């Protein structure tokens, strides 16, 4: 914002926010996979117990 | 006794209700999610 007009800089900040959002999505997908694996392991442990 | 025990409360059938609610909620989110602009002029193609 500090150096350019709004009309053009808003496109760049939209690019940045989209990239950050996609990175967050990737993180959450990895978390889902890990949680599913951990749930399987927890069920196995419950059966063991 | 089990017959009346099933219908006495309402949380006994939680899992199947959760499944169907999850499916419906996913569908509704998907159909509503197309109203966004994604930093464009409008969400309707024909006017664009």
């Amino acid at each position: 914002f500090s150096r350019l007009d709004k009309v053009e800089a808003e496109v760049q900040i939209d690019r940045l926010i989209t990239g950050r959002l996609q990175s967050l999505q990737t993180y959450v997908t990895q978390q889902l996979i890990r949680a599913a694996e951990i749930r399987a392991s927890a069920n196995l442990a419950a059966t063991k117990m | 006794k089990i017959q009346d025990s099933l219908s006495s409360t309402a949380s006994a059938l939680g899992k199947l209700q959760d499944v169907v609610n999850h499916n419906a909620q996913a569908l509704n989110t998907l159909v509503k999610q197309l109203s966004s602009k994604f930093g464009a002029i409008s969400s309707v193609l024909n006017d664009i």
